[PDB]
């Protein structure tokens, strides 16, 4: 238990710091992606770079880099 | 990610398999080789103690009791009929119309989804279903006392 | 029943949660009346679902990029 | 806190206490259980809440209980109706398939347990014939659940996947086309389990469609094809049992008539006339009171069946469900024939009761008796009673 | 025969999993098709709007 | 998408059955023990639980009589409705000193320092 | 059009619902035994476990777990109990019969 | 709830231990204790549903009230009344 | 009417056969109405001119269970 | 009240036509809408999109006894017959695509002989109804003895007859017809009005003919 307490505390510690960098990591990601979508889609009529989908709550990305299959 | 699909899309094959074949023993043989390749299957979702789950109850128990019952009861009659009547024409027509086709697929209106491996942990399981699901947990109990009960009632003299 | 896998909730719980808030703060006496006040949170939960909309936007944008590769093959 | 749950934990250990003392009861050889009956019917009354439709199922199962003499029988009673009451206050797809499935297999295995003499062969093969026709609609339960728990996220119960769902239930009350495994265990299974399935599940279902289901379609086809399949039935099948299994598919048709229109008061007052002509029918012993629950069952007017058929066609008649109350009335009309074979063969005939020689002397007179005064419910009937 | 059995199966499950995902991309672009559809109806309706709607 | 560090020594804290209720009466316990509810149980409750308990004794010894085993019979049944009775009265004990019903009478024994 | 992990969910809804009407029409066009029928019951449940715990990592969402563990309890039951019952009723007809556990012949 | 109801059970009682008697091959006027006691029940049982006739009609006024359905106090009367018709 | 020998080989013509179990026909009805009744859903709004004539078609080309015999039962050749 | 001389309301009748009787504080309808099939399906001005919209429907119900048919068939066939599984095929087959057929056939006849008489005539009424049954009765009962060509059109035109009475012509005789609060030209009873119309939770074959009739819904 002692153990445990140790490494949950420094876990604790650890995931703002690593969160800072994802959350970093991704805006630099999206800054690529709407350059290369304002590549391709400049001559279309009407498209507007950047449109978010939804109104009010931030949509995180459905895959992620934990997740993968066993088999 | 070839073999990762081809081992999904084996899990139709043998349900097909465990019906078309005449011997009932073959039968069991693809409905085994069916919840192996399924419990390998459920482990690319990141179930690990789900599919160990699945392995140890269908084809570590049930399946015996499925082959000491065909090993007592079944005379070899394929010959007696069994080859000799064929099949459902209409059967097979439906078979194709709603799983070839899927003219009434679960999806509905959708028709793609992104496949998504989890996390499985066992805490938030054992949390579940020992205080938020109690209620459920204790009715399976119920359901397996009516199971043995019933069984031990139902043993012909 | 709207515990999370791996995490404490679902992935859209509070989604959910805004789009049940506002059915509950209506006050039209019939729910498929409450229902057509609130199509925006609903239509936002499904969207933290399935995600149909920004797979619709990157759809075209490969149409796009297939019709300005196939029709156009400028050489220098 | 756990306070809140004190009938659950009684629940549990009144299971515990009655397995042991029937197991010590059985170490002494005893060939006869009342006193594990009486400690059934007092874990029924213990487990109950206070609401009419719960108590009305709870007086039911009590009374059901008379009829049944085994340990083992009881237990299986017993905890299918466990599986009635709980379905009342489910409110998801788990807890309603959970229950479903639990009074599935106490059905069955009841149905292979109690079966004697020459017809249990007959017996056991109706019950293989139901539990794999059980287990098919089962799988169409649970696929189209995961069907809708996939496209919504949640667990309410809103959208296209609900006609399958009411598709499972249709299958559950015995509506035609579907009604045959109903027509296979009215034709072999003795009259105990008969008198128990016509009876219970009924109450617990419409209790669970009145208290929480919505869908958005029609059940009309259905509704037509209960009654002139039950009536039809009925007006050619010579043998007995297969003359009331088709009735029931008819009155289960009325019944949907009065699901389709809204206005589940008739629903209510119908099912309870009919549960009390059904304690009446299967516990008969002197066969002029046969003739009794046909007339009130073909609606004759100052029985009580009559109130029960003419509330749920006042109600179609207010809401304009012309089609489906025209039918209805034919199908009326066909009914009354076979009522009548039924009056002929049981009431212009000498009578003939066989004394007891084993005691137990006519040991269900009481009911039977009480339950003929459906003659003098009618004067509370015609009052706003059930509403 | 065994062997005429092994070769079968063989057979059976490198067929089935060569052919069924020609069925599954088949579907899946009949699915990319109608969606396409119905994105340009969707974007004619809302010209159609904001042309009748000021 | 970076997940919580998880704790896996803390459970927890619920109840699967939810009252979905604020109390309307003043709140002397919100977690009583069996020892308190037992504590401050009415005299009703014991009284309908003797008189549960009469009456399984009499009507188990009614029924056990048939097959000549009527004492053990009558004790157990006796035992049944007064354990039934008991966990009635200890719900309407604690669901008193919860708040959820009526606790004059408690409020006015439980608190020997916070009488007045 | 779309990706790896699309095509992957694709096939993998697109398997269990041929999977989930195999196991109920199959052994039925087939003209087997009851057996066979309980063995394609049991084909049925596994497909919708499979839907369920596809859905559970989907959402991440435990109701799929829940699920998962009750189908498998219900089913091994179901499957007992009927298995019980076809040695019983062979027991009791194979004296006139032979072909007595095919009621689909 | 109605005036005669509890004479209306002790009829039912009575007819209910003629039955009873009938069944089992006895004359009517046999075993004059099962009528006394069918006749105690009847009565009970049907002064019960005169009572839950005047509850039926306190629940329908109520609910329909605070839906907002406003009932003349005119019209009241016939639904929040004890009435001993 | 008639003559006691054509009039019982009238009664007992078509039944020299074994009677089939009654499995396949109600796991039939319930693949049927579990598969394809959800293509009347649509059929409740449709005008009533053409529901009574479709219902007085099912009725007109209906064909009875009991009493049911093929001529194909006794062939041993299509 | 009741006398020997005469009958006094056969001549106490109103002197003038009544105004509408307002039944409910709210007077809008409620209710799910109509799929677009069905209201496609209303629309009687080109014949053949009449007969093209409605057939498939009486279609279905030849399906349904030809699928029946076919597998009673089934079942009975001898061991030697039922492993030839094409032959099996075309027999089962053949009898199922006929009976869809003639089903369509008829069904057709009946909502193009409708629609074309009724565009004839210039109106609705039920003269349309009787041509069609008769036509498509005819056309069923063509080449069998002699009850058979009258008696199958009089049972077509009876089902036409029937479907006008009870489906449009007394649904459109009550639109005003009321359960709930005052009755209908008799407000000065003093029957109380009440917020609204009574929300009723029917089925999709029980719908209200009138916005005041009921609200449909949850
Ligand atoms: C795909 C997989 C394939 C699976 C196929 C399964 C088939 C299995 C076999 C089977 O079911 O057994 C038959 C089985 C027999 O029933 P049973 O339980 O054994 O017995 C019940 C009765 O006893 C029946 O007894 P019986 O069959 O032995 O016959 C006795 C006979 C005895 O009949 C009589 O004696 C009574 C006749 C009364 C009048 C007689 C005429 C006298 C007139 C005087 C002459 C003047 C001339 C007039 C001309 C005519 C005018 C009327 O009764 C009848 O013929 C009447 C029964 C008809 C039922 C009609 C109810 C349907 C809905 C109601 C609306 C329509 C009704 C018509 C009214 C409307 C008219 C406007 O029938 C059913 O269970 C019904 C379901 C089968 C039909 C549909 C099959 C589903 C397959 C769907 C196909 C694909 C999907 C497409 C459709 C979408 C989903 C719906
Ligand atoms: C805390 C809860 C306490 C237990 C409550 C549930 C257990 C009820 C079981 C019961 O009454 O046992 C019958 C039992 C009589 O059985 P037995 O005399 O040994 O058997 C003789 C034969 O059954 C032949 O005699 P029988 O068929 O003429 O009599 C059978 C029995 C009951 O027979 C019936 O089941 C038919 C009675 C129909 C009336 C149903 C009332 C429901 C009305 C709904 C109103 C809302 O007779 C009675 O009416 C006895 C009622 C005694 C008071 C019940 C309270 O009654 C008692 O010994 C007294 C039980 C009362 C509590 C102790
Ligand atoms: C001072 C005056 C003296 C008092 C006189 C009392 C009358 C004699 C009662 C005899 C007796 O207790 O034993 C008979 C008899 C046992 O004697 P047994 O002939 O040797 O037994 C025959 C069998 O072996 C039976 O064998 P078992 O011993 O196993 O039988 C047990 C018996 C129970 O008996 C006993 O164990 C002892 C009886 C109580 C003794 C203490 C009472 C004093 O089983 C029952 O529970 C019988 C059930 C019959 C129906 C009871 C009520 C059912 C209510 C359900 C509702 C149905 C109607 C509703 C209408 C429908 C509306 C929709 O017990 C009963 O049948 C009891 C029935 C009810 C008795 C209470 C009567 C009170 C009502 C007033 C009577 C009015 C007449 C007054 C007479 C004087 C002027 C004419
Ligand atoms: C012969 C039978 C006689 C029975 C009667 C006598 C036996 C005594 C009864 C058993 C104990 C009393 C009943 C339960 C007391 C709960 C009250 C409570 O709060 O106690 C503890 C509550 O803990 C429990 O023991 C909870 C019991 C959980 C039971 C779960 C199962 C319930 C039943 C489910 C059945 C499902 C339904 C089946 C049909 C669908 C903890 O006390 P606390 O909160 O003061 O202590 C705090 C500490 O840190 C620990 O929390
Ligand atoms: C003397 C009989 C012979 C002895 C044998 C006894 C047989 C066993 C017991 C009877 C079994 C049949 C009962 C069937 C169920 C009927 C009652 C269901 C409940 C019901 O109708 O609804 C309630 C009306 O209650 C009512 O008051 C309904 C009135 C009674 C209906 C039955 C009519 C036939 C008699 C309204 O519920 P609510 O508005 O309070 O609910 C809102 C909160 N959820
Ligand atoms: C069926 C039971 C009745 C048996 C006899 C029916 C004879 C036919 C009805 C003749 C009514 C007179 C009539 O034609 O007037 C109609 C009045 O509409 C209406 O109001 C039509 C009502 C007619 C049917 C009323 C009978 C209902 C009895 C109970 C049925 C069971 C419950 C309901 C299904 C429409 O006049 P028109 O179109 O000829 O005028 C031409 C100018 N527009
Ligand atoms: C089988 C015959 C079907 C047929 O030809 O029907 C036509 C199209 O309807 C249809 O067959 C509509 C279904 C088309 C496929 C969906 C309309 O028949 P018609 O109006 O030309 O009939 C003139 C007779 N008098
Ligand atoms: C010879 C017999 C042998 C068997 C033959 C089997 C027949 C083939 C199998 C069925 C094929 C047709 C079924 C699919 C129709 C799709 C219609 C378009 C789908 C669509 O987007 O609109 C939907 C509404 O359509 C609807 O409402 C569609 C209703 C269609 C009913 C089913 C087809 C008719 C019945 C079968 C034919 C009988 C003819 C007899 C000659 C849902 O709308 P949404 O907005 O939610 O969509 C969201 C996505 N954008
Ligand atoms: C004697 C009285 C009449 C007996 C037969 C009545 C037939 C018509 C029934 C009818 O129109 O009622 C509908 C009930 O749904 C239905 O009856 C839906 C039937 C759908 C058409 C089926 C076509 C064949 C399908 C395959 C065979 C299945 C069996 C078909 C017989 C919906 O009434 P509404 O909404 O128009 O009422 C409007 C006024 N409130």
């Amino acid at each position: 238990r002692f153990e445990a307490d140790e490494i949950l505390t420094v876990r604790k510690i650890v995931h703002p710091v690593l969160q800072a960098e994802w959350d970093l990591r991704y805006l630099e990601h999206l800054k690529r992606e709407r350059e290369e979508e304002a590549k391709v889609m400049k001559n279309v009529p009407g498209w507007k770079v950047g449109e978010s989908t939804t109104r009010h709550r931030w949509l995180a990305p459905l895959e992620s880099w934990d997740k993968r299959p066993l088999v | 990610m070839f073999f990762e699909n081809s081992a999904i899309l084996l899990c139709a094959l043998l349900s097909i398999a465990v019906g078309y074949t005449k011997s009932p023993f073959m039968s069991l043989m693809y409905s085994v080789m069916l919840f192996i390749n399924s419990s390998f299957v459920l482990m690319m979702l990141g179930f690990e103690f789900l599919a160990l789950v699945n392995l140890l109850v269908y084809v570590g128990a049930l399946a015996v009791l499925f082959l000491f019952v065909i090993m007592l009861l079944e005379i070899p009659a394929t010959e007696l009929r069994a080859y000799s009547r064929g099949w459902s024409t209409l059967g097979i027509f439906v078979f194709i119309i709603n799983g070839v086709f899927q003219i009434t697929p679960s999806m509905g209106p959708r028709g793609i989804i992104t496949g998504l491996p989890g996390a499985e942990s066992i805490t938030n399981l054992g949390h579940a279903l020992y205080l938020y699901f109690a209620d459920l947990l204790i009715l399976n109990s119920l359901v397996l006392t009516v199971a043995l009960f019933g069984r031990f009632a139902i043993a012909p003299v | 029943a709207g515990m999370g896998l791996s995490t404490g909730t679902a992935r859209c719980y509070d989604w959910y949660m805004d789009y049940l808030k506002c059915m509950d703060e209506r006050k039209e006496p019939m729910i498929a009346l409450r229902r057509e006040h609130c199509l925006e949170w609903l239509e936002d939960y499904n969207e933290c679902l399935h995600r149909e909309k920004e797979r619709t936007r990157r759809q075209v944008i490969e149409r796009e990029r297939r019709a300005q590769l196939a029709g156009g093959s400028k050489p220098a | 806190a756990a306070a809140a749950a004190m009938i659950e934990l009684d629940l549990c250990f009144g299971l515990l206490l009655l397995i042991l003392f029937g197991l010590l009861s059985l170490r002494n050889g005893h060939v006869s259980l009342a006193h594990i009956r009486f400690i059934c019917q007092c874990w029924l009354v213990m487990i109950t809440p206070l609401e009419v439709q719960d108590f009305a199922l709870c007086i039911l199962t009590v009374v059901l209980l008379q009829s049944f003499h085994s340990f083992e029988a009881l237990l299986f009673l017993l905890l299918a109706y466990i599986g009635q009451l709980y379905m009342m206050h489910s409110c998801n797809l788990v807890s309603f398939y959970v229950c479903l499935e639990a009074q599935t297999l106490c059905v069955v295995v009841l149905c292979g347990l109690l079966a004697r003499g020459a017809s249990t062969s007959f017996s056991v093969e109706a019950a293989l014939k139901f539990l794999l026709l059980s287990a098919m609609v089962s799988g169409m339960a649970l696929f189209w659940f995961s069907a809708m728990y996939q496209r919504t996220g949640s667990l309410d119960m809103v959208g296209q996947e609900t006609f399958w769902i009411l598709l499972v239930m249709l299958f559950k009350l015995g509506v035609a086309p579907m009604h045959m495994w109903s027509v296979d265990l009215y034709g072999s299974i003795p009259k105990s389990l008969l008198l128990y399935l016509s009876t219970a599940p009924k109450l617990s279902l419409f209790t669970f469609w009145a208290s929480s289901w919505h869908h958005d379609f029609s059940v009309g086809v259905f509704i037509l094809f209960s009654m002139f399949i039950g009536s039809i039935g009925a007006y050619g099948q010579p043998a007995l049992r297969s003359l009331f299994a088709y009735s029931t598919i008819n009155e289960i048709g009325l019944l949907l008539l009065a699901v389709e229109t809204a206005g589940f008061h008739t629903l209510y007052q119908h099912l309870g006339i009919y549960i009390i002509t059904q304690l009446l029918l299967w516990n008969l012993t002197d066969k002029r009171l046969f003739a009794l629950c046909a007339v009130s069952l073909a609606g004759l007017p100052p029985f009580a069946g009559f109130f029960g058929k003419a509330w749920i066609f006042w109600h179609a008649m207010s809401v304009q469900a012309f089609s489906l109350l025209a039918a209805a009335l034919f199908c009326t009309l066909l009914s009354l024939v076979y009522y009548l074979r039924v009056i002929r063969l049981f009431w212009t005939a000498p009578v003939h009761t066989a004394a007891s020689f084993t005691g137990a002397p006519n040991q269900t007179t009481l009911t039977s008796a009480c339950a003929v005064a459906l003659a003098f419910a009618p004067v509370m009937l015609v009052k706003p009673f059930v509403i | 025969g065994l062997i005429r059995n092994i070769a079968t199966f063989a057979t059976a499950v490198v067929g089935w999993s060569v052919g069924i995902p020609f069925v599954v991309q088949a579907r899946m672009n009949g699915y990319v098709e109608r969606n396409l559809a119905t994105y340009d109806a969707a974007q004619r309706q809302k010209a159609e709007e904001a042309a009748i709607g000021g | 998408t970076w997940p919580e560090p998880p704790n896996y020594y803390e459970a927890p804290k619920h109840g699967f059955k939810v009252t979905l209720e604020n109390p309307t009466f003043p709140i002397i316990n919100p977690d009583p023990n069996i020892t308190d509810a037992v504590t401050n149980m009415r005299s009703e409750n014991w009284g309908v639980v003797a008189g549960l308990a009469g009456l399984g004794y009499v009507a188990g010894y009614y029924f056990g009589a048939k097959v000549h085993w009527a004492k053990p019979t009558a004790l157990f049944t006796s035992i049944f409705l007064g354990k039934s009775g008991l966990l009635w009265g200890m719900s309407d004990s604690a669901h008193r000193l919860m708040g959820f019903k009526e606790n004059s009478k408690e409020v006015a024994a439980n608190l020997p320092h916070v009488m007045q | 059009y779309y990706t790896e992990g699309e095509i992957f969910g694709t096939t993998f809804m697109y398997t269990t619902n041929m999977m989930f009407w195999a196991g109920i029409v199959g052994a039925v066009a087939f003209r087997r035994n009851l057996i066979i029928l309980l063995l394609s019951a049991e084909t049925v449940m596994l497909a919708c476990n499979m839907n369920f715990l596809f859905t559970a990592a989907y959402l991440n969402d435990i109701t799929g777990a829940i699920m998962s563990i009750t189908i498998t309890t219900i089913a091994a039951c179901e499957t007992a109990i009927g298995l019980a019952l076809c040695v019983a009723y062979f027991h009791m007809r194979s004296a006139t019969d032979v072909e007595a556990l095919n009621m689909l012949k | 709830g109605w005036a005669y109801s509890g004479e209306w059970g002790m009829l039912a009682g009575f007819c209910f231990g003629t039955l009873k008697n009938v069944q089992e091959g006895k004359a009517w006027f046999r075993r004059p204790y099962i009528h006394g006691a069918g006749m105690i029940a009847g009565y009970y049982l049907f002064k019960a549903a005169a009572d839950w006739e005047d509850e039926a009609l306190k629940r329908i006024i109520t609910r329909y009230e605070r839906k907002g359905y406003a009932i003349p106090e005119d019209r009241k009367e016939l639904f929040a009344a004890n009435q001993y018709k | 009417p008639g003559n006691t020998v054509d009039n019982w080989t009238e009664l007992r013509a078509s039944w020299n056969k074994e009677r089939a179990s009654s499995l396949g026909t109600n796991y039939y009805l319930n693949v049927a109405v579990m598969g394809f009744a959800y293509w009347l859903n649509e059929a409740y709004y449709f005008p009533p001119r053409t529901l009574y004539v479709g219902a007085l078609v099912f009725f007109a080309l209906y064909v009875r269970k009991a009493y049911f015999s093929t001529p194909y039962a006794f062939k041993h050749e299509y | 009240v009741f006398s020997g001389a005469f009958n006094t309301p056969s001549s106490t009748t109103a002197r003038e036509p009544y105004a509408k009787t307002k039944s409910s504080e709210a007077e809008y309808g409620v209710d799910t809408p109509v799929p677009a099939s069905a209201l496609k399906a209303a629309d009687k001005h080109d014949a053949l999109a009449y007969a093209v919209a409605n057939a498939p429907l009486i279609g279905l119900a030849g399906l349904a006894a030809g699928a029946q048919e076919a597998y009673m068939t089934f079942e009975r066939l001898p061991p030697t017959l039922s492993r030839q599984h094409f032959k099996q095929a075309q027999l089962l087959l053949g009898i199922i695509g006929k009976k869809t057929a003639y089903a369509t056939l008829l069904g057709a006849v009946f909502s193009f002989t409708d629609a074309t008489v009724e565009n004839m005539r210039g109106k609705h009424d039920m003269t349309s109804g009787m041509v069609a049954g008769a036509v498509t009765g005819f056309l069923f009962g063509m080449g069998r003895p002699m009850p058979q060509p009258v008696a199958w059109p009089l049972a077509f035109a009876g089902a036409a007859v029937a479907a006008d009475f009870i489906g449009e012509l007394m649904p459109k005789y009550m639109k005003d017809y009321r359960i709930y609060g005052p009755v209908v030209h008799r407000e000065n009873w003093g029957d109380p009005v009440p917020p609204r119309p009574p929300i009723l939770d029917t089925g999709a074959a029980v719908r209200p003919s009138d916005p005041g009739q009921f609200w449909r819904g949850y």
